[PDB]
């Protein structure tokens, strides 16, 4: 069936930029939709990054869009976010989601993964 | 425009129904619709959607969920209870920016 | 069926117009098309199915 | 081999969807007609970068007159022949759900 | 057949010179009417690879300032459309040599 | 101001001629430097085109890019409409393959022709044949494109005058096919 997958480097020597992939295989990469990133922090509460379709529209905090970075790779066509410094203390889980637009029906979600921001 | 859940921590038992209260700020009501989405999590585990629009069957689970209330206040229905129902569950609107979190309230068994 | 003028060697060294271009268009709107897998390949004369 | 190439024996080549128009246009002129191509394929390009990608490729085989077939574009602007005379499509545009 | 009239434009009067005369005038006309409106003329990018870019005052404005253009009395200006407004034409026919010989003209 | 003047495959006019028609008593008026690139090319190919158009905008500053020539291709109008609504220039078209006509045109272009549209040459055909009082006729076309614009504007012009044209048939055939139908 359909899948996706999520990585990244995750932590490496400090002061660079993270690079987290997200690619789905098993389907189409750009036909319709939302591509929605999600933070979640260990006291269980959520928040709202940005959103890429293929229709080409996106939508991104005002406060947040400093060091965010949504980058192409057209091989598989995976997505790559681009945001700076990487450290361990601020461990917070990191989702990229493809779903209905409107952000209406969240058809998938992410697996988690460990981007910090301290 | 503070959106919360209550409550954190219910008193829930078998057989009737749960009752979360999703309030948001918001006016939801968009043309006649309520964009709501509720949906379960466990720390660390891929979140996956529960019910869409609180009253459109979702294609794997019974009518045992449900969603009423408009506007200002939603509800979650959890008519009846199972026991495995334990977790993280979020309320999430879907009218338009802001991309609000819900209170997320832990389901706990007595 | 046709003596052709083979299509020309490069952007360089030709401000003619092919020929062919004309009798292959023609014959390519005249070209008959069965095995299609995505239902009947039939199109007008306005350049689309 | 299903239809039989016994007299014609095809050599496919292609290039990337550049996203300088100019620069696409260009490689366009220097390579693929200069092989004796027969005949361009073109979809519509996935990346949203310009959407008018089609049109370069359909002028540089209108001044050969070499038909230029398109697979994904549904663009109607294409649709007139007094302009992009060479062009042939095999997904029809959004004027004809009119009808 | 002979006696056929058809239009087309003046290859004897609106020579080849005079269509560059003509049009030299039509960007003159449009560059001063550009220049004394808006006090300069804007300066494109140097490099046909750059971004799309347009300026803060965009060329359609110098579009309309291409459009209102008289150059000697001749209102050559452009409709929406961009054609003239006055176009020079001629109406030809089919001679007894089988030739093609002026016989129509259209101004003003 | 500066002005591209480019001709391919042209042997009509001198380039000292060429710019010898760059009158002073011309340039009064605009004290700015007008000038006039008059480039004769030997050649007419496209990507050449492109690089010298390309070169003299990085050199000279183009503002009015006159382009005439001796071929019978229309295409080069359409890259000359291309070019002008990509690199932001404006293009004119003279004579040759610029002098035949353009059909339609993408709005963000910047593009002229000395062409006259379809509908000129209408009105104008119908008020000489009107002129020779010549009120019978009867219209024919085939399927190459520009015919329903050229139809339509047609009858518009018999519903608004007070001449009373009489439209005893018209007819949109196709020679290529039955032949029957055709001569009948
Ligand atoms: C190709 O064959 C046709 C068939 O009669 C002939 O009329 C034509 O002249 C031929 N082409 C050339 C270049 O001679
Ligand atoms: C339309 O064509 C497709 C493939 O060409 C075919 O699968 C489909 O059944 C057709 N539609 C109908 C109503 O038969
Ligand atoms: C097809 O043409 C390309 C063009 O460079 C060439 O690299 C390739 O070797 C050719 N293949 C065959 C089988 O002729
Ligand atoms: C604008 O057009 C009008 C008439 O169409 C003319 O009188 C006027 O001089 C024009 N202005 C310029 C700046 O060319
Ligand atoms: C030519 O036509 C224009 C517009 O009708 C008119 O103003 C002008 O006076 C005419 N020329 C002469 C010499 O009368």
């Amino acid at each position: 069936d359909v899948q996706l997958q999520e990585s990244g480097p995750g932590l490496v020597k400090p002061s660079q930029s993270l690079s987290l992939t997200c690619t789905v295989t098993g389907y189409s990469i750009t036909s319709d939709y939302a591509w929605n990133w999600i933070r979640q922090f260990p006291g269980n509460k959520l928040e709202w990054m940005g959103y890429i379709s293929y229709s080409g529209s996106t939508g991104y905090n005002p406060s947040l869009k400093s060091r965010i970075s949504i980058t192409r790779d057209t091989s598989k066509n995976q997505f790559f976010l681009q945001l700076n410094s990487v450290t361990t203390e601020d461990t917070a889980t990191y989702y990229c989601a493809r779903l209905y637009y409107g952000f209406y029906g969240m058809d998938y979600w992410g697996q988690g993964t460990s981007v910090t921001v301290s | 425009i503070v959106l919360t859940q209550s409550p954190a921590s219910l008193a829930v038992s078998l057989g009737q129904r749960a009752t979360i209260s999703c309030k948001a700020s918001q006016s939801v009501d968009y043309d006649g619709n309520s964009y709501m989405n509720w949906y379960q999590q466990k720390p660390g585990q891929p979140p996956k959607l529960l019910i869409y629009a609180a009253s459109n069957l979702e294609s794997g689970i019974p009518a045992r969920f449900s969603g009423s209330g408009s506007g200002t206040d939603f509800t979650l229905n959890i008519h009846p209870v199972e026991e495995e129902d334990a977790a993280t569950y979020y309320c999430q609107q879907g009218n338009e920016d802001p991309p609000t979190f819900g209170g997320g309230t832990k389901l706990e068994i007595k | 069926k046709e003596n052709i003028t083979d299509p020309p060697r490069g952007c360089v060294g030709n401000t003619n117009i092919w020929k062919t271009g004309p009798l292959f268009k023609r014959v390519l709107m005249s070209s008959k098309y069965a095995d299609g897998v995505t239902g009947r390949v039939e199109f007008n004369e306005d350049g689309d199915r | 081999k299903r239809h039989g190439s016994w007299k014609i024996q095809l050599n496919a080549t292609s290039v990337t969807h550049k996203p300088n128009a100019i620069q696409m246009a260009l490689s366009v002129c220097e390579d693929l007609i200069s092989s004796q191509v027969y005949a361009i394929l073109v979809s519509h390009p996935p990346t949203p970068n310009d959407h008018f990608t089609p049109t370069p490729v359909s002028y540089t085989a209108g001044f050969y007159r070499i038909p230029v077939l398109g697979l994904t574009t549904r663009m109607s602007i294409y649709s007139d022949k007094s302009i992009h005379l060479s062009f042939l499509r095999t997904v029809p545009p959004y004027s004809h759900q009119s009808s | 057949p002979s006696g056929l009239i058809s239009v087309s434009y003046d290859d004897w009067d609106y020579s080849l010179e005079a269509r560059v005369r003509d049009g030299l005038g039509i960007l003159t006309t449009a560059a001063s009417s550009m220049l004394e409106k808006f006090s300069y003329i804007p300066e494109a990018k140097a490099s046909c690879y750059g971004q799309a870019e347009k300026p803060e005052t965009p060329l359609h404005t110098l579009h309309q300032f291409m459009v209102n253009v008289t150059w000697d009395g001749k209102d050559l200006s452009f409709t929406e459309e961009g054609y003239q407004v006055h176009p020079r034409l001629v109406v030809i026919v089919l001679n007894k040599d089988r030739e093609w010989e002026k016989v129509g003209k259209w101004e003003n | 101001l500066n002005i591209a003047v480019l001709l391919g495959h042209s042997h009509d006019v001198t380039e000292r001629e060429l710019r010898n028609l760059w009158g002073p008593e011309q340039a009064t008026g605009l004290p700015l430097d007008v000038n006039v690139v008059a480039l004769l090319m030997n050649r007419t190919d496209p990507k050449s085109l492109i690089t010298h158009v390309c070169d003299l905008m990085s050199g000279a500053r183009i503002h009015g890019l006159v382009f005439g020539d001796d071929t019978d291709q229309e295409a080069v109008a359409q890259m000359l409409d291309f070019i002008s609504s990509q690199t932001f220039i404006p293009i004119l078209g003279i004579h040759g393959g610029a002098s035949m006509i353009m059909a339609d045109k993408d709005p963000t272009s910047t593009f002229f022709q000395f062409g006259a549209s379809i509908q000129q040459q209408a009105t104008v055909m119908l008020k000489i044949m009107q002129d020779y009082d010549w009120h019978v006729f009867s219209l024919v076309t085939t399927i190459f494109p520009g015919y329903r614009d050229f139809i339509s504007f047609i009858k518009t012009t018999v519903d608004n005058s007070f001449v009373g044209w009489d439209m005893q048939n018209v007819i949109t055939l196709d020679t290529s096919f039955e032949d029957a139908k055709t001569q009948v």
